[PDB]
């Protein structure tokens, strides 16, 4: 008809609502985030809790580890038997 | 001069002069442009922001 502003209806919906939706998890999920891998919390030792941290921990997690219960089993397990048999 | 006898060139001529305004120019946009630069300024600024705001986020 006339004169108008095509542009400056940029006021009344941002452009990209499903971006939008996006970005706004993106900060969320960015802001919200570790500065360098921050809160490991990796040793723990207290009576059981020296083994967990030390032969449960994932640094080997080799065969040895689950090991561990069988050597000690068949310790306990012997001398159950010279208490029983 | 080429109408020796017109006898209407000086009427005609007449009419001409005493025609030179046959009307007036319409600038009436006076406070519809004062609008419709507001809401368009302010619809602009307002996009600006936004844009200048979801730069720095």
């Amino acid at each position: 008809v006339s004169t108008l502003i095509p542009p400056k209806v940029v006021s009344s919906k941002n452009i990209g609502s499903a971006p939008n939706a996006k970005r706004i998890a993106n900060v969320v999920h960015f802001y919200k985030s570790l500065p360098q891998g921050p809160a490991p919390a990796i040793k723990a030792n207290t009576r059981l809790a020296r083994y967990k941290a030390k032969y449960f921990d994932g640094d080997n997690a080799s065969g040895k580890p689950l090991w561990h219960f069988a050597l000690g089993i068949i310790a306990f397990g012997y001398s159950m038997e010279y208490y029983f048999h | 001069s080429v109408l020796k006898n017109t006898s209407v060139i000086d009427k005609i001529e007449s009419y001409v002069k005493q025609y030179k305004p046959v009307k007036i120019d319409a600038s009436k946009q006076l406070q519809v442009i004062e609008s419709f630069e507001k809401h368009a300024m302010t619809n602009a600024k307002e996009t600006e922001s936004l844009v200048s705001k979801e730069l720095k986020d």
